[PDB]
Parts: structure tokens; C-alpha cells; sequence
DNA sequence: TGCGAAATTCCATGACA
DNA sequence: ATTGTCATGGAATTTCGCA
DNA sequence: TGCGAAATTCCATGACA
DNA sequence: ATTGTCATGGAATTTCGCA
């Protein structure tokens, strides 16, 4: 302040200010001659209140704001008061993007076993087709092994029915789903413990959890189109058809149908494969066994130059689900309690609830 | 010869009428003959449409080379003749008044109708919803001659749930008086 | 067909099918013992059915067509022929997606002079304030600076209104601006050339083209809901406030605001910019035309890996804009008539009109 | 003393009252000292609501350091000058009843009123539409003493609409008769 | 122990949300 | 308390048919 | 004719549609 | 008949202050 800048006056050395330039006194302020031109040099005490004023007038960041500064002023390690005041602008944390992107996506082991996890999720609304809007689809995570069932809604009343009717044939070990209204509900919960099933919810907003099913999705609508080119979208009378077409389509990548995955041989549908004719049914099994083991699994593909992993105590803030228009993205700043995996950590929301998140919906607060 | 598979054959029959449950009155029975796996459709009437609309829920699963039945109206109409012949599906029928099926399959649907009748008491009415755990119950169930159950046959695995309590199947005294006091 | 074959049985040679490989007759048949099996070799008269009823039980692409094939019969060169079948199914062709990226951008020059070419577009509806929804956004191209209008309607009649009182400063040579239904009605065309005033249009629904105008309505909504943070959403009375803050904003890859590309010299605006204080107007005028000349100009990206670049006389798709539920996203195959630039296109939307298109909406038919 | 420059000043002014154009009365003028350049604002008024409605749309584009202008009530009011206090303006007024600007200035007014009163005539009414245009005349009209437009020292370029024709700006024999026609 | 063509595998692209 | 996926069709690489 | 720190420049990321 | 853009804040690179 005008302490610190009163030894300079006098030609006395103070930590920051450069000894060759020359600093003097003039229309009641301390200046200094720089190549640039003549700034003036504020007391310390004056300079939080100018920072804040330059940052002021469009809340720019670090460079737009030094360079409405410097135009007037000069002082030791200006981008350092700076940063100290972005990081501190609530309004900036809580409305600008990201620049960091997230780390490199994990590639979830396939359940060993069919049975052992199931992915659904609904498709809709569609153009009413006989009274019914939406499909549940079910897929089994080993096989791909796919169930449709239309519905009038994504409830959980027309959930349990359609499960009812599936788990008649086998009951899963885990059904998997996002956080839809349908499978959060109490009576759904109830369901499944009823049963020995255990729920596993996708973190929210983030379908790329459920993606297995998602995937299954996008062929179901790409075959249902095609089907459907030129005629008016009568759908319902085709999801049997649908079910039977993809169940026994080939994966390139794998060369195995979904049905194949859950039966290890071919029922009585078109071009059906025959190398297991002279088998027993016991040696098909066990041809099966070791089909299901040996499938390619991909690899985590590489970081991007510029992502960024969560560490315990950091400081990030969660992606507004539905923003309001002309409000801000981002909530307030929050806690990384704990990192669960590289993709996934609980987070004390400053409420403070725990809630579940996904990177994807998460940036690092920035300025630290 | 080569060897037995599933989805070589599927052995078909209605069983009632029943008493009504949710409007429902029998069930069409599906045992595939390799796996001696089950499945169960409750329909409105023995019908030839009843059980095309059944069987149109199954064949979106999997297609049988040749269903067996005997000679019910519902089986032998042509319109279940024009829907197989759609399908590829060979039909066989067991010539009239002499039901040949297999073991396997003629001691599955002794197990299915004795199943049925036992918790088919007390609680005549409400069938429908158990459905679903009869058939678990069928297809997790132990099989002397093979070692294995159809469930571990069709799908060449354990299963979440193994029915490791193999149960009476035979009628207590209280449901035996009850069952001739609801037959009364 | 039966002719081929025929020679084949009784041990002499045909090109394709190789000679050491034993062909004989059985079931009323030809086969071949083959390494994978038996397999059923038809007639050339059977096997373009046969692709056909594989290829359409789930209407599936090159590889897993094949697949299905493969398990009952071999011939020559089998994928030759699901490939000619693919080419030739117009419900995959107009169902299926892309996988070849477009070419890299164009990054075009910047306008020479202020007043050379503007941008215009609206933004909303927004929340109403005061009886208005939408606002005007004019862009000047060479300097960025902004003009800003709220109004009740994204109309030709709001927008003359507008562009009358902004006219009164400077004439633009061009006004580039997307095809909405303010810009391209007869109305707004009599009204430009009543003034010598050249209409640019984009693409069809390409924004990127008006990307100069695109990305200030980004900062005018950033700058807009920072300063809304717990208020609100009283937006009239702000315009006005966020044009000067947005036009005496640095951008830092420039080091110049909007204003001083205008105008060579800050206003009396905080924290304005005085190196020039001791240059006479003309002299100030003339380092600006400096200024404006060496401004940092970006580069064309490098391609991705799997572009494609258009050529006269191939055939392409165009992207359906607004397809419904269950309905193909691109439309039948049409051909390049003209190569504009290697980013944009005439082509002959087989009906046949004459489209001036973006390669973004458009896709390479496939399998030629 | 540092040279001369745009914004330093601007020069303000009301012209009026007018025969009614779409509802407005009057004009203020405002000229930038150093470029000569002119900017018009229709108002209902000459008060001081009226001219800070004005100037505000003026100051989103640019804020002169200095605002000068006669003692006009607008302009004295205590409402007009914390509206200047607030955005750093320093006002300037000339002393009553002797109006001093700058040659420039001078000019430039001059053309101004002489320019309106050449097309308010005919059509009295009008006026309103005409603005955008007399603007652009008035702003790309050469000056004698510089070698450059106001356009030209605004910002530096040539502009799109060069008034090659420099206009009579003096009234026709026509419009003199129909002056004093209107004015009776 | 090598060549030309065919077959198979690789893999970026995009779409499900 | 959890986690992306996989059909697609040109290109790159491997295998086949033949000497 | 080189060192540590500060300043400046680079540039991937994402959001406007 | 046309065509992406640029604020942002860590990291990479250059410059500054000093000997
Ligand atoms: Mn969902
Ligand atoms: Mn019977
Ligand atoms: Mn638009
Ligand atoms: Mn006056
Ligand atoms: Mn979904
Ligand atoms: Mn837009
Ligand atoms: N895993
Ligand atoms: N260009
Ligand atoms: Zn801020
Ligand atoms: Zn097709």
C-alpha cells in the first residue's frame, strides 16, 4: 500500500519492483516507465477493487481481463491477482464451459453368464400403433439376447407385467436400468426383492451406463424404419418379427448371433448353421462354454491430450440437469468424497447430500 | 443318425377347462422333447387362433422343425396348417385315441398336471399369476435319467434359481377334503 | 445355372471354382467339401435370390449378410454379389448412417473492411421481458462488433425495422444470414436491393456458415446469465449493457476489442486503451489500417483419417431435416452436379431440383 | 496539448417541434467535435427522459468523455446530470443566449436544419422514414477543410454509399410557393 | 517361396440415448 | 451406491490357389 | 551466455446453433 | 447459388531480470 510504495519513491529496492526501471510520483500517483508506456502503480490495497472491476464489465477470464488492466496499470504479478478473483466469481464458475475434457472410457468386463445381467430401458413415445406408445426392451448382457414389449406407458405397472411374463423362463441375477420413474418407484424395488433380483441403477444422465441396451435400441429403430419405408408406422404388429430378426443376426466382430450366445445352436429360422450337426447336445455345451469365454473383449482407448481424473478432496461441480434458459449449466462447487473408479465418484453436493456422478457430468472447478 | 437337439421338436396340448383366473380358462402346454423345457400360455379357449396367438409369442423366441400333438380341433384346422406351412414348421400328430409322445415328455406332463391341481387348490382362481414360478419350478427341476435339468439343457448353465427342495407334488389331507368339498 | 455346373461334375475346370476341391451330387444337388464344411453350391440363375433373403431378415450390411450365407452354401466371390445386392436396397441406403467424416473446414477470409459483410440471426424465444422473446444479432465480420435488438418475433418486419435504424450508421456491402423465414421472404429481398444490398444465404440448416454470427450469440447468453445469477430473467433492460460490455471485450488471440477494430480508439468506456494519445487522427487511422491487415488468420484442420471429398458426378444423399418417428434420415440418392468448394455442392435432387448444399448433409451412397 | 480525436466531445442539440411524424415531435442532433459525424434521434419531447431515452442507445455503441451543449432545460436538469455522473460524462454548456461550438460544428448544424427543412417540405409528414437516409447524406459529404467524410474519420475506410452528387441543398421555385402554402 | 486375387480383419464413424 | 456399445463398409492385412 | 521465474503464446474443448 | 468460430485456462515456450 502506501507504505510499501513509499521505499520505492526513494530509490530503495523492494521484492517484485524491477531496479532498472525508474518509478516517480505524478498527479498524486506512484508510475512506472515500461517499454510499453507509462502504467500507474496502484497500492496494494487498491488492487483486488480494480481486478474486480475489469473483470466486471463481461466477466471475461484471465487474459481478457489483464488486458483491460494493463491498458492503466502495472503491478508485480498481476495474472496472480487475477486468478485469485476468477476463481472466486461465483458467476463465472457456475456459467462457463469446460475446457477440460473427461478420461478415457472404461470398457466393462461382458457378464459371464446369460441370466447373470440384464439391460432395460424404454424406447418412446412412437406414433400410436393399436392403442401403444412405447417398447420396454430387455437385453440380456452376455448374449445381446433381446426382449420387446410394447406399452401404453414407461410405467412400472407395465414393467412388472412384461418381466413377469420373461422371467418365466429364467430369472436374472441383476437387472440393470437408468434412473427412470419406472424402476426407482418402491413397487419396483419390492418386485425385484421379491425375487432375489438386486437393482443396479446407472449414474444419472449419463446413458452411456445402460449402452448395451441403448445400442439395442438404435437397431431396433433402424430395422423398424426400413420395415416400414412407404408404409403408414404400424410397429406393433412387428416387434415379434424385430425380436426374432436381431436375436438371430451375426456380430460381425464376434461371428456369433445373440441366439447362438444363449442356445449354441440354431432353431428352425432361415440359413441356419449346421456345424454342430454330429455333436451330442453335451459336446454342443461344452463347444459353448469355451465359445462364450474366448469372445473379443475391446480395450480402454487412449486419454485425450487434455483430460482430466478425479482425486479425493478436489474441487468439481455437477452439470445442471435441466437448465432453465438464461441460467447457469453448472451447480455450485462440491467435494469429491470418493472415486469409486477412474469414470465414477460420490460427491458431497454441499446440500451436503452423496450423490453418485458420472465425470461426464462433472468439470473441475477452476483457479483451484 | 444324428444326435437329439432342442428345437427339434416341441410337443403341444391344452389342458381344461379351469376355473376362471382373470379371465383366462386353459393353458397351452409346450415341452420341447430334447430339453424337456416347458412353456406355459394361458388362453381363452382351445382354439386354433388361441393358440396361433400363443405360439406367435414362442416362435419370436425360437422355431421348432416339427411340432407334435394329438388330433384337437385346435391342431388338425388348416388354418394351423397355414401357419406352420408359413414358419417351415413340419406338423406330426399321434394317430387318434393312442397319445405317443416320448418318456421324457409323457413324465413332464404328468409333473405339469399333477403340479397344476396341487396349487390349483385353495386358491383355484388365482393361477394365472403363478404361472411364471410353475415354470421355474418345472425347468429347475432335477432329471433321474440325465443329469441335468432342462433349464442347464437349454442353456448349458446353472440357474439363479435351483429348486433344491424337490417337492411332495402329492395331495395333504386337508387338500384332498377341500378339493372334494370345491368339487361338490 | 445348370449349364456351369454341369461341366463341373463330370472333373473339368471353370474359372472361380478352384480344382482341388471335389464337387459331386447328392439330395438333387450340387456341393463342395470345403475346409469350414459342406456347403450347397446353386445356380448363377438361383444365387441373386438367395443374397436377397439373407440380406433381408434384419437388412443387414456386407459381412453379416454373408455369415448367413456362408452356413449353407459356398460360390465364387460371394461378397461380390451381397455387395451388388446392397447397393441396389433403397431401404438401407436411405436408413443407414454414414461412416465416412466429412472433409476438413474452410476457414474463409476475413471481410477486408467494417461494413463489407454482416452476419445476422436470432436468438430465442427467451423468457419474455417486457412483451419481447427474441433478439436480433448483427455481426460485423471483419471487426466483430455487434449490434443487438430485442424484438416480439424473429419476422421480416422486425428485422427491417431494426436494420433501418443500424443503416443509418453504415451500409454493408453484403448480409449474410441462414435460410429462416425472416431473410429469405421477397419482402426483406426488395428491401436490400431498394438499398444495393447483396443477400448471402448459408446452406440449408448448416449454422456452422453463419459461425461468425452463431458464436457471439454464445457470449451474448454467457454474459447474459452471469449477470441474471439469482435474479429474475429480466433481460430487456441488459441488452443494451451487454453490446457495450461484448464490444469493448478483448479477444485474446486478436489483442483488440471489437470497438478498436471499428473505430482505431476506445470510447469513454473503463479502462480504455491510450498508446495513441499523441498520434493525430490521421496517423492513428493509418496504424489501424495496419492493424487490421496482420490479424491472425486460422488454418484449415488436417482431414481425419476417413473423409470424403466430393466429385462431380458421384452419387450422394441428403440428410431428411425434420424426419419423423420411424422415417429414413436421408433422403434417395441424388448426383454432384457442380463443386462449388470441396465443402459445398450443387446437386440434382433427382425430382430434379438444383440444391446448394453443405457436404455435412450430405453422405457418399454406398457400395457405388 | 494531445491531438484532437473521436469522442473527445459531442455536440448536442434539439431541432423542433415539427408537424407530427408517426407520432414524433422533434430531433435530437448529436455531432462527434473531432470527425463531424451525425447521429438523429426522433423524440416526443424535448425533455430530459426523452434525451437519456435517446442517448442511451447512443452510448451502447460509444461514450464521449465530454457532452456539449446550450441551456436548454433537458440539459440542466438534475436527472441529466447524474445520468452523465454515472457514466463518467462531463457536461459542458455554452453561456445563455451566446451559442458557441466550433466551426465544424457550426457547419454541420446548419446543414442539418437547411437539409430537413429541403425534404420535410412536400412531405411535411414523413420525416420519420427519412432519417436513416439524411443521416448516411450527411455523414459521407466531403469537407472542404479536411481532405475526408465524417464516414472516413469514423472509421477509416471508404464507405458504400459515397454521395458523389453533392445536392443544391437550396429550396426550388416550386418548394419556396409551397413553403409559404404549408406556413399559412 | 513367390505372385495376384480373394477373404478376412481392422477400425473410424455415428447413433442409441 | 458404479463402469459405453457395436453395425457399417472401405482399407489394410492375411490367406488361398497355384506353380 | 546462463538461470529461475514471469509473461506470453499455444491450443484442445465445447457451445452457438 | 457458397465457406465455422473463438473464449477459456492449464501447459509449453519465450522473455525478462539479473549477474
Ligand atoms: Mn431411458
Ligand atoms: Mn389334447
Ligand atoms: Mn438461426
Ligand atoms: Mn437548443
Ligand atoms: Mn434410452
Ligand atoms: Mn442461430
Ligand atoms: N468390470
Ligand atoms: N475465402
Ligand atoms: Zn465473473
Ligand atoms: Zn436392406
Amino acid at each position: 500500500l502506501d507504505a510499501e510504495l513509499d521505499q520505492l519513491l526513494q530509490g530503495h529496492y523492494i521484492k517484485g519492483y524491477p531496479k532498472q526501471y525508474t518509478y516517480f510520483l505524478e498527479d498524486g500517483k506512484v508510475k512506472v516507465s515500461r517499454p510499453e508506456g507509462v502504467k500507474i502503480i496502484p497500492p496494494q490495497s487498491d488492487r483486488q477493487k480494480i481486478v474486480l472491476q475489469a473483470h466486471n464489465l463481461a466477466h471475461t477470464g484471465r487474459e481478457a481481463t489483464l488486458l483491460k488492466i494493463a491498458n492503466l496499470y502495472w503491478w508485480p504479478n498481476m495474472r496472480k491477482d487475477v486468478v485469485k478473483q476468477l476463481g472466486r466469481c461465483q458467476q463465472c464458475l457456475i456459467t462457463n464451459a469446460s475446457n477440460k475434457a473427461s478420461g478415457p472410457i472404461l470398457r466393462p468386463d461382458r457378464p459371464q453368464k446369460p441370466f447373470d445381467k440384464f439391460f432395460i430401458d424404454y424406447i418412446g413415445p412412437l406414433p400410436p400403433s393399436q392403442g401403444y406408445l412405447y417398447v420396454l426392451v430387455v437385453v440380456d448382457g452376455m448374449t445381446g439376447f433381446t426382449w420387446l414389449y410394447p406399452t401404453k406407458a414407461p410405467s412400472t405397472s407395465a414393467t412388472v407385467k412384461s418381466l413377469n411374463v420373461l422371467t418365466s423362463i429364467a430369472i436374472p441375477k441383476v437387472i440393470h436400468s437408468d434412473q427412470g420413474a419406472a424402476f426407482t418407484s418402491s413397487t419396483f424395488a419390492e418386485w425385484a426383492k421379491e425375487r432375489g433380483i438386486h437393482l443396479e441403477f446407472s449414474t444419472p444422465y449419463h446413458p452411456q451406463s445402460s449402452g448395451k441396451v441403448e445400442r439395442k435400441n438404435s437397431d431396433i429403430k433402424r430395422l423398424l424404419t426400413k420395415l416400414l419405408v412407404g408404409r403408414p408406422t404400424k410397429w406393433y404388429d412387428l416387434l415379434p418379427v424385430v425380436q426374432l430378426a436381431l436375436n438371430n443376426t451375426y456380430s460381425p466382430v464376434l461371428k456369433y448371433t445373440p441366439h447362438q450366445l444363449l442356445f449354441g445352436i440354431d432353431s428352425n429360422t432361415p440359413f441356419a448353421n449346421q456345424d454342430t450337426l454330429d455333436l451330442t447336445r453335451e459336446e454342443e455345451l461344452s463347444l459353448l462354454q469355451e465359445i462364450r469365454t474366448s469372445l473379443y473383449h475391446p480395450s480402454t482407448p487412449p486419454a485425450s491430450s487434455r483430460s482430466w481424473s478425479p482425486v479425493v478432496g478436489q474441487l468439481v461441480q455437477e452439470r445442471v440437469a435441466r437448465p432453465a434458459s438464461l441460467r447457469p449449466r453448472w451447480h455450485k462447487p462440491s467435494t469429491v468424497l470418493k472415486v469409486l473408479n477412474p469414470r465414477t465418484v460420490v460427491i458431497l453436493d454441499h446440500l451436503g447430500n452423496n450423490r453418485t456422478v458420472s465425470i461426464d457430468n462433472l468439470k473441475p472447478t477452476s483457479h483451484q | 443318425d444324428r444326435p437329439q437337439k432342442p428345437f427339434d421338436k416341441f410337443f403341444i396340448d391344452y389342458i381344461g377347462p379351469l376355473p376362471p383366473s382373470q379371465g383366462y380358462l386353459y393353458v397351452l402346454v409346450v415341452v420341447d422333447g430334447m430339453t424337456g423345457f416347458t412353456w406355459l400360455y394361458p388362453t381363452k379357449a382351445p382354439s386354433t387362433s388361441a393358440t396361433v396367438k400363443s405360439l406367435n409369442v414362442l416362435t419370436s423366441i425360437a422355431i421348432p422343425k416339427v411340432i407334435h400333438s394329438d388330433q384337437g380341433a385346435a391342431f388338425t384346422s388348416s388354418t394351423f396348417a397355414e401357419w406352420a406351412k408359413e414358419r417351415g414348421i413340419h406338423l406330426e400328430f399321434s394317430t387318434p385315441y393312442h397319445p405317443q409322445s416320448s418318456g421324457k415328455v409323457e413324465r413332464k406332463n404328468s409333473d405339469i398336471k399333477r403340479l397344476l391341481t396341487k396349487l390349483l387348490v385353495g386358491r383355484p382362481t388365482k393361477w394365472y399369476d403363478l404361472l411364471p414360478v410353475v415354470q421355474l419350478a418345472l425347468n429347475n427341476t432335477y432329471s433321474p435319467v440325465l443329469k441335468y435339468t432342462p433349464h442347464q439343457l437349454l442353456f448349458g448353465i446353472d440357474s439363479n434359481t435351483p429348486f433344491a427342495n424337490q417337492d411332495t407334488l402329492d395331495l395333504t389331507r386337508e387338500e384332498e377334503l377341500s378339493l372334494l368339498q370345491e368339487i361338490r
